[PDB]
């Protein structure tokens, strides 16, 4: 008894990304990608922006450079998976009110 | 920070109550240090008189 | 979201202001502006307990073994 | 019924009180207190007098 693998897709497609207990986010809410090509590997970083607040996701690169995620999609009754390599990212967000300062001294 | 400290422990009672008070109290306290950047203000300028780093900062 | 006692911002994640003490029957976020004193209320309770230590006795003693 | 109404006559906060009055096996009483009453912890509180009452 073990899963078949049917098919692998090894460049960028889909992605994954850590959030607040609670994230939902607009029904239209987007989500920009972003893949800084460097040397082996490329660190990717995300961006959205939505009414308020404002996304940005990015990868640990010391641990994403000694583990790589993987995403597939199983049917059960095909026994196929479409693999799909896809980057976890620490996203925070800020908003408008985050976005304020006081006078550089007292 | 609640998801930091409790995690997936979310039937601590004891925890849950203890953390409602922290992160409650502190934004009674501080009602105005809405983001991260104000409260790096607060604590420079709380502490800018005993850093010795001045106008120079 | 609403966990235990503290109910959190949807969309922004902030433990906002408690249902239980707003000026309306809808409060919103201190850091965003998301309507829930009006939207699904909640139904805030705890089951608190005691650490099984506050209490010793013989009794207790007679309970441990 | 009467015992309950009484203490509540002689307490300000508290509300119901069911007794195990079949063995003693526990004491229920409600407690209600206006949302200006923010947060105490409870269980600790009522540890302190456990402690403090003497039979
Ligand atoms: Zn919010």
């Amino acid at each position: 008894s073990e899963i078949e693998i049917e098919s692998v897709q090894d460049q960028p497609s889909v992605a994954v990304g850590s959030f607040f207990k609670g994230f939902r986010a607009p029904s239209d809410t987007t989500f920009d990608l972003y893949k800084k090509k460097k040397s082996e590997k490329d660190e990717f970083v995300l961006h959205g922006e939505n009414e308020r607040l404002e996304y940005e996701g990015y990868t640990d690169s010391s641990s994403q450079a000694s583990n790589q995620y993987v995403v597939g999609l199983f049917n059960p009754e095909k026994k196929s998976i479409q693999l799909y390599k896809a980057p976890v990212l620490v996203s925070k967000v800020v908003s408008k009110s985050s976005k304020n300062l006081r006078g550089p001294k007292i | 920070i609640f998801d930091g400290i409790i995690g997936n422990d979310v039937k601590d009672s004891f925890l849950t109550d203890r953390l409602e008070l922290l992160l409650r109290g502190f934004k009674k306290r501080y009602p105005h240090l809405q983001n991260r950047t104000q409260v790096l203000q607060y604590l420079g300028d709380k502490f800018r008189v005993v850093f010795q780093a001045s106008p120079d900062q | 979201s609403v966990v235990g006692s503290l109910i959190f911002c949807l969309d922004c994640g902030d433990l906002l202001e408690n249902p239980n003490a707003v000026l309306g029957s809808n409060v919103e976020c201190s850091q965003c502006k998301a309507i829930y004193p009006k939207s699904q209320f909640s139904n805030l309770k705890v089951v608190t307990t005691t650490a099984d230590d506050a209490f010793p006795s013989s009794l207790r003693a007679k309970k441990s073994v | 019924r009467d015992r309950q109404s009484a203490i509540i006559s002689h307490h300000r906060f508290i509300t119901k009180y069911n007794f195990d009055d079949e063995s003693g096996k526990w004491c229920e009483f409600k407690l209600e207190l206006a949302a200006d009453t923010e947060k105490l912890l409870m269980v600790n509180i009522v540890e302190e007098i456990c402690r403090k009452s003497i039979i």
